[PDB]
């Protein structure tokens, strides 16, 4: 019959959605956001470039280093400063460390929203020992602002690679221990399989990156094509399956985080010793012991903590294969010490707009379920 | 099967604030110590934009273009993956 | 003729007369909104929406845009079988 | 690339990687032949006909279908026209499909219609590494 | 394992499409169908008494007799390092003389605008401060003051232990950030003798 | 010649303001004002 | 629909010679010879793809924004089907204050191109939400935050800024604390907006130098 | 006949037309009428009465449009529209020839050294 839609308020406690059905089958899925909207982009032409490096940290804060660093490296092209061997390849260690932290992040809280609570539990104390990997370096567990133009902050304390070797030769049985509960699981197959199917065409079409796109049987990761720091020296596999599935998703994070722990082995075998940080004195702070010594380096150190370098005029666009798909800035600089303009593109804002033709011929109890998979932070979607 | 929570002296033995061995962190390179002049290597003030002649009356062929390109699976040429970004020796 | 052409005629000027911005004595049986009454198109919008508030009907855009007079008014909601 | 699935799967059978990759179910489950290329290129070069001869957006289209059925005659296998154009012959028909498709909305606009004192202002980087580096 | 059945399948679009067709067959992530009878019979006992959920159960009473990771606070602590981002303080030379100069770097460089810094000069001669804020519900703790500071007079100590129930207790002035830096002195001289060698 | 500032963004800049359509943009006056969204008594500054 | 999964090796190669030639060197001269009525200005850069490289950067008009998407989209050798962002950025001293600037990524050959349009504050910008999925919520964000209306668009409402807010909070004359303040009202039982007021002001550090030579 | 298509008398037909629901959803039944509602929303629309360009028109039926939505929608509830709507009005309708022979020029030195900033 002529059958009206009856819609839905689905939770302000910070996504808020809208939901149409016909029955038990929805029609309609539209998300309202900016209950975390902060303003960080006007509050970025406010600052020197020293100034709004911790303004990156929050954006996705599961993945921090990551989001330093596409910002970073956004500086560094404009500034036309290399870094250094050691500062590339801390980056790359620190780097895959964040994504193993954000992937057991992203699998436990969908298992746990699915319906299993032990995963969750028995991923967070991995997370505490990365967190501790975090604070050694940098004195936080979490917003380590550790990533710099032209290199890293602070060198690696010496017994540090040591421990991360001692992590990494048991990772994987964390991960076999993972599996043994969900993999072959009846229950995680009927929640999971053929749930929100992306083509390639519809992948490519809604701006999609990371996970989702190499599910969709897509072979494109921004560490192989458009490699950045030491990443094209590190051999590792790209893991594709072909469904689209929410299963196939979780099945190539957990492959994505086997790879990342290879990365991490082979970095912690091939860490040279040298600078780790650019040595350029007008861009990058002298040490405080030169600080304390010479009238040139107090000199820079004065004028790099209150004025900041200034950046010549241009524009640049940089990207990063953040844990979460493509993360990338866009940095307008008009030739001061501040950024004229700086936009922030985050790979869930491009993800969950995706939920209206995702969530259609679906049910109530699989919105939570897509919601998941998409893998969405509300820091970088809010900006 | 590798167990979680390694036991006494195992792991993290020493605090890092009872490092055993002392560190010796470089902060400058030995080429720039006593040679310390900096527009040798001004590379952020060296950088230009050149307005190109108006692009109106150009030839473009697409008979050089397509010239250059394979017809055969072998004769394909492919660019390699840069190892590392630019290090300028550091 | 669906109704009477006196009491729809002083319900008229009743609802005409509690307009703040018109004068409670000018307003005549046969007048118009433009040249006598000195009214823009958002006050005749007010006004047809009080006639209409008071008679009970629901006036297009297209007719509410025709009526340009008292006797417009009248005629309008004499000639409507709807009217209460 | 890595397959996440746990089963063993040939893949040297590429019938067997088009469907695991999706390309059946997604893109096109009728096979994509070497004729069907071929079909499709000189649909192509009939729909570019509707621009001017002395356009280049015609030089540029008429060149690259020439291009891709040079290549299309000179290999018989679909093997080695997918090592040469580097994709699947799904996506190499489906990119003369859409380039066949464009054209009537281009030729609507008709970008080759500027005067003849046109104008374009180019700005072009120059690297410092230019004059610092070694010649 | 992560092969597919036709039935196990989650939506209603590829419920119907493996009911009433056969193109699940050529896909190679499916179980194919058994082919005798002890495949069938194998087939049978994981569908029916389950055995895919008891390794999961067995998983989780290994775990149920296996170790703990809880500590005990706060008789027992976690672990950290001398880099670590605490409650800021002022501190003093050995002779008893504040080490702050007034130079105003700290204050330029905070992001969050935390500091508030009022100077003159002291009866003495010395350039010395007369007012230095921390808001410490305006910081981020991101350690940038203690990296712009040239006499080592401001830091970030080892700690992280004191919340309180008014916020007018957060709005640190001049003395208390003092008081800190003598509470604390010894534990911040500790750590800064390792974490010279590398700043 | 003409060499005046001719190694920097900046003339990629100069135009891009005399891009033609663009650079005869116009509006009345206060009419930039009514569209801004701000508080009207701003204005009276 | 690109880039599926092909080869089953390891690859250790980035593109082809030819094509990768052509990209870095040949595009922009390419693309203003077969589309020039829809180019108006190129600049070739420091390439948003590699460090190591240069890309193209394309002026157009509003007039011809959707059939040059639609040509970059389609033709055979820019095959740009994927959308990263839409944004704006304010130059008040220009008569026409916005830059409407669109990324694009190439997954065919690893390239990447932006493209850019001048409009000023009451002039439409046609939408792409036909060409692209994603240029619904870049647009509705560009709206709300610089207020550049873009004509055609299905639902053209705000998406992240407050409920009752107007003003675009992006632009450069619009204060970074703004004009209101919100708290609870113990009489009227109800979170209230109310005019600014702030206990310590924002404090404006005016750094810059009188010998520095980039300023621009 | 009427400038710019009349598309503000449009407008001021369609807000009107949606005045009623607005009235009862947010239980202003007792504060204020349609009447003295209509004639506030037409006391809005003559204060862009001498605007010149017709893109300004769009863009402000286009914003004025949003802003009924908002209130459609219970994003702004009553109280919102007491202390932003109808208050203002009786507030610029109130103080008019007041009961003391103050100019405001008194009134506002008596108030404070400077000019009062918002509402
Ligand atoms: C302590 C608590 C104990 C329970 C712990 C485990 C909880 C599991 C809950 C989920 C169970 C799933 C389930 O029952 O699945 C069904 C199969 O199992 C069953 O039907 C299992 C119940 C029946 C046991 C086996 C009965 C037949 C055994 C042989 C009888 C003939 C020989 C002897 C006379 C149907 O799932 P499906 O996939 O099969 O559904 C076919 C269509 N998709
Ligand atoms: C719940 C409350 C929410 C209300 C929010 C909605 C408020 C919307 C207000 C904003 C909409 C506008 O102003 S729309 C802008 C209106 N101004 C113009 O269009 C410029 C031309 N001037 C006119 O049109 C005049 O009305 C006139 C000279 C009298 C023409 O006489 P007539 O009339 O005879 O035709
Ligand atoms: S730690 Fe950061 S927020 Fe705290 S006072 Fe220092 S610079 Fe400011
Ligand atoms: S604490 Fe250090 S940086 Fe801050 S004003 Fe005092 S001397 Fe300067």
């Amino acid at each position: 019959a002529k059958v009206n839609n009856f819609t839905l308020n689905f939770g302000p406690q910070v996504l808020r959605l809208v939901l149409e059905m016909q029955g038990e089958i929805i029609m309609r899925a539209d998300p309202h956001i900016g209950l975390l909207h902060r303003g960080t982009e006007k509050l970025l032409e406010y600052k020197t470039y020293l100034q709004g490096l911790p303004y990156f940290d929050r954006l996705d804060y599961v993945s921090m280093m990551c989001m330093e660093h596409s910002y970073v490296l956004a500086i560094e092209q404009l500034l036309n400063v290399s870094v250094p061997l050691r500062g590339q390849y801390i980056r790359v260690l620190f780097s895959e460390i964040t994504r193993v932290l954000n992937h057991l992040l992203a699998i436990t809280c969908h298992s746990m929203d699915v319906g299993a609570l032990t995963p969750f539990l028995w991923a967070f104390e991995e997370r505490e020992k990365l967190f501790e990997f975090y604070e050694r370096v940098s004195g936080a567990r979490m917003h380590a602002a550790y990533f710099r133009v032209g290199g890293v902050s602070q060198d690696l304390p010496i017994g540090l690679l040591r421990d991360v070797y001692d992590w990494a030769r048991q990772f994987a049985s964390r991960l076999d221990e993972m599996e043994e509960l969900l993999t072959g699981n009846r229950i995680w197959k009927e929640r999971t399989v053929d749930v929100g199917t992306i083509t390639a065409q519809m992948a490519w079409d809604w701006g999609c990156s990371g996970p989702i796109l190499r599910a969709s049987g897509i072979d494109w990761d921004l560490r192989k094509t458009q490699p950045y720091d030491a990443y094209g020296k590190m051999q590792f596999n790209v893991p594709i399956a072909g469904h689209g599935d929410c299963y196939d998703r979780y099945l190539v994070r957990l492959q994505e985080m086997r790879e990342s722990l290879r990365i991490i082995y082979q970095c912690l075998n091939e860490m040279p010793d040298g600078l780790y940080k650019s040595p350029d004195g007008k861009v990058c702070p002298p040490s405080r012991s030169t600080m304390k010594q010479s009238m040139e380096a107090l000199i820079h150190h004065f004028k790099l903590y209150t004025e900041g370098f200034h950046v010549p005029a241009g524009e640049t666009y940089r990207a990063v294969e953040a844990p979460k798909g493509e993360f990338g800035v866009y940095l307008v600089s008009r030739g001061g010490n501040r950024p004229y303009r700086c936009k922030i593109r985050s790979p869930g804002y491009a993800h969950l707009q995706m939920t209206d033709v995702i969530s259609r011929g679906a049910m109530l109890a699989d919105v939570v379920t897509i919601i998941g998979t998409l893998d969405v932070v509300f820091g970088e979607i809010d900006r | 099967f590798e167990h979680y929570l390694p036991m006494g002296l195992e792991y993290r033995k020493f605090s890092p604030g009872t490092q055993p061995v002392k560190a010796v962190v470089p902060h400058d390179s030995p080429k720039l110590v006593y040679d310390i002049k900096y527009f040798v290597r001004d590379y952020r003030r060296n950088n230009k934009y050149t307005a190109r002649t108006v692009d109106a009356k150009t030839t473009f062929d697409f008979d050089k273009l397509y010239a250059g390109m394979p017809t055969k699976p072998e004769q394909v040429k492919n660019v390699t993956r840069p190892l590392i970004m630019p290090t300028r020796g550091y | 003729g669906f109704l009477d052409k006196d009491s729809v005629t002083e319900r008229v000027l009743h609802v005409t007369k509690h307009f703040e911005k018109i004068d409670a004595s000018k307003v005549s049986p046969a007048a118009s909104f433009e040249k006598d009454l000195g009214l823009d198109s958002l006050d005749v919008v007010e006004l047809v929406m009080a006639l209409e508030e008071e008679f009970g009907l629901e006036i297009p855009d297209a007719e509410a845009d025709k009526i340009a007079s008292v006797g417009d008014a009248i005629n309008y909601i004499c000639s409507n079988p709807m009217a209460k | 690339f890595k397959a996440v699935a746990d089963v063993e799967i040939d893949f040297n059978n590429r019938e067997v990687l088009k469907k695991y990759v999706g390309i059946r179910d997604h893109l096109s489950k009728e096979p994509g032949t070497r004729g069907k290329l071929i079909e499709a290129l000189t649909e192509v070069l009939s729909s570019i006909k509707a621009a001017p001869e002395g356009s280049d957006y015609r030089k540029a289209v008429e060149a690259s279908c020439i291009y891709r059925l040079k290549v299309c005659k000179e290999n018989e296998s679909d093997a080695a026209i997918e090592e040469v154009l580097d994709a699947h012959l799904e996506e190499l028909i489906k990119e003369a499909k859409e380039e066949a498709r464009l054209v009537p909305l281009i030729a609507g606009n008709a970008p080759w219609d500027v005067p003849a004192d046109y104008a374009v202002p180019v700005v072009d980087y120059t690297d410092a590494a230019t004059i610092l580096d070694a010649p | 394992g992560t092969e597919r059945r036709p039935g196990e399948s989650g939506a209603w679009k590829q419920i119907e499409r493996q009911r009433y067709a056969s193109d699940w067959e050529n896909d190679p992530t499916f179980k194919r169908t058994p082919k005798n009878l002890a495949e069938v019979l194998d087939d049978s006992a994981s569908m029916l008494l389950l055995t895919d959920v008891w390794r999961g159960m067995a998983y989780t009473l290994g775990a149920f007799f296996d170790k703990k990771v809880t500590i005990m606070y706060p008789f027992e602590k976690g672990q950290l390092s001398p880099r670590f981002r605490g409650e800021h303080a002022l501190r003093r030379y050995p002779t008893g003389e504040e080490r702050c100069i007034a130079c105003k770097l700290c204050e330029a460089i905070c992001p969050a605008q935390a500091i508030t810094i009022e100077a003159e000069e002291r009866e003495d001669g010395s350039r010395r401060t007369t007012r230095y804020d921390i808001d410490m519900t305006k910081c981020i703790y991101c350690g940038f003051c203690q990296e712009a500071c040239p006499v080592d007079a401001i830091v970030e100590g080892p700690n992280f232990e004191f919340s309180t129930e008014t916020r007018e207790e957060l709005l640190y002035d001049k003395q208390k950030l003092l008081e800190n830096g003598d509470k604390w002195e010894t534990e911040i001289a500790t750590n800064l003798r390792t974490e010279s060698l590398y700043r | 010649e003409f060499a005046t500032a001719s190694a920097d963004y900046s003339i990629a800049m100069k135009k891009a303001a005399e891009i033609t359509g663009a650079a005869e943009s116009a509006m009345g006056p206060k009419e930039g004002g009514f569209t801004a969204g701000v508080p009207l008594d701003t204005f009276t500054r | 629909g690109y880039a599926y999964a092909r080869k089953t090796t390891d690859k250790d190669y980035i593109a082809s010679e030819h094509m990768q030639a052509f990209g870095n060197t040949q595009l922009t001269d390419y693309i203003i010879k077969t589309v020039p009525k829809f180019v108006k200005m190129a600049v070739t850069g420091p390439a948003q793809s590699s460090v190591l490289y240069q890309e193209p950067t394309i002026y157009t008009t509003p007039e011809s924004l959707v059939p040059l998407m639609v040509f970059l989209r389609d033709h055979t050798n820019t095959q740009f089907k994927c959308l990263l962002d839409v944004t704006a950025v304010d130059f008040p001293e220009r008569a026409a204050r916005f830059e409407v600037v669109y990324h694009l990524l190439s997954p065919r050959w690893n390239n990447r191109i932006r493209v850019k349009v001048c409009v000023d504050e009451v002039t439409a910008v046609p939408t792409l939400c036909k060409v692209f999925n994603t240029a619904n919520w870049f647009e509705r964000e560009t709206w709300d935050m610089f207020g550049v209306f873009f004509s055609g668009h299905p639902d053209l409402r705000r998406i992240l800024t407050d409920y009752g807010f107007t003003g675009h909070p992006l632009r450069k004359d619009f204060p970074m604390t703004g004009y209101q303040e919100v708290r609870y009202d113990y009489g009227k039982k109800r979170v209230v907006s109310e005019p600014l007021e702030l206990t310590q002001e924002f404090r404006y550090f005016d750094f810059n130098s009188p010998w520095e030579t980039l300023n621009r | 006949k009427r400038l710019f298509g009349g598309a503000a008398r449009h407008f001021y037909f369609e807000i009107c037309r949606c005045l009623p629901f607005i009235q009862r959803l947010h239980k202003m039944e007792e504060m204020v009428s349609l009447k003295e509602l209509r004639a506030i929303v037409k006391e809005k629309f003559k204060e862009y009465k001498d605007v010149k360009d017709g893109r300004v028109v769009d863009l402000l039926i286009f914003k004025g449009r949003e802003e009924i939505e908002t209130y459609l929608l219970m994003h702004k509830q009553r109280h919102h529209v007491v202390t932003e709507v109808v208050e203002p009005y009786y507030a610029k309708q109130r103080a008019v020839k007041k009961v003391t022979t103050n100019s405001p020029f008194l009134d506002s030195f008596l108030s404070s050294g400077y000019a009062a900033i918002g509402v």
